[PDB]
Parts: C-alpha cells; structure tokens; sequence
C-alpha cells in the first residue's frame, strides 16, 4: 500500500445526486457530485486534483477530488466538489485580486 | 466515510 | 484550454 | 487511484503535486491559468508549501519540472469541516507558470452548463493503488 511514482488515470462514470444517496444518504448537499461505484475509485493522495468531462469537445473542469469510503472500495462511488455551483465565487474572486 | 487526504486529522486514517 | 499538445490515450476509448 | 493505469507522459498538463519544503506530496490541484491554482479546503495549503508542474515521475530527475511559490491562500468562507461542503481554495502564485508543451490549463465551466448522470469522465493522481 504505497505511493504510485508515476501519474495515474481511470475512466469513471456520473451519478444524479438521487442514486449517490442511496449509498450516502444525507451526507450528500447541493454543491457535491459524485462519479465511479464503476470497477475504480480515487484514493488517499488524490484530494484536490481533477475530475473531467467534454464539453464543446475541451476538458473541463467539473469536479475537485473530496471524500469517500475509508476502504476506497471500487464498489461504492466517490464525491467531488462541484464546481458549478462554486464558480461564480471563482470568478468573483480572481476578478478583485 | 473520510477525506481522501494523506496528512492530517480529516484524512483517512490520520 | 482543455486541449493538451500531447493528447491522452485511455483504455476502451 | 485503484484499478486505473499509467498515464501518457506529459497528456494532463494541468495536473500539480503540493508539496511541503522536504519535498513531501500532500495533495493535488489543477491550473487555471498562469496565475492561478484551484483545489480543496480541507488540503489546508498555506504560504509555506511549494507548486510543483511539468512532472510525471516523482522518483527521477529526467524531467523539466517547474516549483512555483504562492502569493496568497483564498479560502472559501462557506467551508464546513464537519459536512466536507464547499470544499473549494484558490491559490495566486507569487511567481508565474510559463505554458508549454506539458504545462497549461483546464477550462472552467459555466454555471449553467449540464453534465448528463451516465456520462463518461476522468480523474488522476498520485493516490494509494490499494488500502
């Protein structure tokens, strides 16, 4: 159980905030998404790096790495903040320093 | 139920 | 942004 | 990340280690631009660690890493530790990224934008490969 040296990538799928919460229940509010319960999972040493989807075919930013199960159990989804609701105070933000 | 950090007290395991 | 000079490669796609 | 696999070296290039002054890695976060580093709250980065671009193996020297310095640590006011929400920080650097072929930006969204549940997307690190 130790450090990859060198970057690693996984495909994972989106889950709707309905399904997320039959595994989390109420743990799970309005500015989180969650994506896997798919075969992979995110893991200690990820917190804060990307989750990204196509948009107008570029890579975007729509999830920042968070929390989830103290296993990092492939079989359970992990969640991430979501960045849509956070990116008005983003641009807030960069615009008044 | 934790965050997937590896130094400190909200992280898994410490 | 979003589109690497290197591009990614990624099993099944 | 568990059951993933090595990226192409260089094909992320928003990716950045946080590291501490021993050169410790505690954390990710991706750049915006090259002022600019998004990442979680609950990473509690201060002015005494250290952006690290531009690498791919933490275990040699056969690339052209960038350590970069930060200016200031914005906090967003509506973080709960308790509940984990509105995990979001902001990182201004003290000194410039400059962009190249393995250094550059991700796109930020619109606020208005819909990502369907089913979608396929992606996530990287440097995380545990197993518990």
């Amino acid at each position: 159980a130790n450090t990859p040296d060198r970057l690693q990538q996984a495909s994972l799928p989106l889950l709707s905030n309905t399904n997320c919460k039959k595994y989390w229940g109420t743990k799970i509010k309005d500015a989180m998404i969650c994506a896997g319960a798919s075969g992979v999972s995110s893991c200690m040493g990820d917190s804060g790096g990307p989750l990204v989807c196509k948009k107008n075919g570029a890579w975007t930013l729509v999830g920042i790495v968070s929390w989830g199960s103290s296993t990092c159990s492939t079989s359970t989804p992990g969640v991430y903040a979501r960045v849509t609701a956070l990116v008005n105070w983003v641009q807030q933000t960069l615009a008044a320093n | 139920a934790c965050a997937w950090c590896l130094r400190g007290t909200i992280c898994c395991s410490g | 942004c979003g589109v690497p000079a290197i591009q990614p490669v990624l099993s099944g796609l | 990340i568990v059951n993933g696999e090595e990226a192409v070296p260089g094909s992320w290039p928003w990716q950045v280690s946080l590291q501490d002054k021993t050169g410790f890695h505690f954390c990710g976060g991706s750049l915006i631009n090259e002022n600019w580093v998004v990442t979680a709250a609950h990473c509690g980065v201060t002015t005494s660690d250290v952006v690290v671009a531009g690498e791919f193996d933490q275990g040699s020297s056969s690339e052209k890493i960038q350590k970069l310095k930060i200016a200031k640590v914005f906090k967003n006011s509506k973080y709960n530790s308790l509940t984990i929400n509105n995990d979001i920080t902001l990182l201004k650097l003290s000194t410039a990224a400059s962009f190249s072929q393995t250094v550059s930006a991700v796109c930020l969204p619109s606020a208005s934008d819909d990502f369907a549940a089913g979608t396929t997307c992606v996530t990287t690190g440097w995380g545990l490969t197993r518990y």
